[PDB]
């Protein structure tokens, strides 16, 4: 299982 | 005012703007480290000599930036900022950097295969040749440093052999895996010999730079460098506009430059930079 956690944008 | 300022940041959003249709499909779900970290997709890459048949085939979470702060007649650099390090899309990296005829890479990040591969290698080991979907990649040498290594690989196409091919990979070890470094140098070294790099090859392609999903680090690495030309292209004694900057780079590919932090590092490698690049003149 790739898990991971990060990402916002704009 | 609490609206005067709302109702200006406002004006700032553009992911409502920009569509990312692409990034969307549920096709290419595994090609995504981020759900919610999608390219636009007009500025964004397109997998070349694809399949449209197939649904996902010629898509890369990866986009075009470019320094609107410079002129088309100002030589001004091209990058690329992009996800990194994704096992999951290994094959596309090198079909994105061999169909962009990019020379040099940008990795700021470490490896980080945690149990499996967050962030997994691209390249093999020295004097070791590995092949990656149509293109065989080599390794001639990492000449590290003690913040940033630095990979010679030689790619071709299996096709072609005697069309070889030497791009550098700068990848940088020494950024806070969980903050940004507290000190520019490292860096502001990194990103003068990735300068005089490309600089060196006189027709090479963007600058693909990236990270885990290239955003906070990745869009932070392209604004420093990017206002290190509009200095070292304009001048010292020039108007700077760092939140002007990362605006206009945000408005290409949406994450770059995700933190507080990385918002700092930014007046601390230029406000560096400046009075070094002062000093070293002897600018009393």
């Amino acid at each position: 299982e790739d898990t991971l956690t990060y990402a916002d944008l704009d | 005012g609490f609206w005067e300022e709302f109702e200006s940041l406002q004006k700032q959003e553009v992911k409502n703007l920009h569509q990312r249709l692409e990034g969307q499909r549920p096709e290419n779900k595994g090609k995504n480290r981020y759900k919610n970290i999608l390219p636009f997709d007009h500025s964004r890459v397109i997998l070349q000599g694809r399949d449209s048949n197939i649904p996902g085939s010629d898509y890369i979470n990866a986009n075009y930036i470019k320094n609107q702060l410079l002129g088309p007649d100002e030589n001004a650099k091209t990058y690329i900022a992009s996800q990194g390090c994704l096992e999951a899309t290994v094959n596309d990296f090198w079909q994105m950097a061999w169909q962009e005829n990019s020379r040099v890479i940008v990795m700021t990040t470490r490896e980080v295969e945690k149990g499996r591969n967050k962030c997994v290698p691209y390249w093999p080991e020295v004097g070791m040749q590995r092949a990656y979907g149509p293109y065989s990649v080599t390794n001639c040498g990492e000449h590290d440093t003690t913040e940033y290594k630095l990979r010679t690989l030689q790619v071709s196409p299996l096709d072609n052999g005697d069309l070889i091919r030497e791009i550098w990979h700068y990848q940088y070890l020494s950024w806070p895996d969980h903050g940004v470094p507290s000190e520019p140098g490292g860096v502001l070294s990194f990103l003068d010999q990735i300068n005089q790099r490309q600089e060196s090859l006189p027709h090479a392609g963007p600058i693909i730079v990236h990270s885990s999903a290239g955003i906070g680090r990745t869009g932070t690495i392209i604004v420093i460098d990017m206002l290190m030309e509009n200095i070292s292209t304009k001048g010292l004694d020039c108007d700077i506009d760092i939140q002007k900057t990362i605006q206009m780079v945000r408005a290409q590919r949406s994450g770059m430059v995700q933190t507080e932090a990385q918002y700092k590092f930014i007046y601390v490698a230029i406000a560096q930079f400046i009075e070094t690049t002062k000093k070293k003149l002897e600018v009393l």
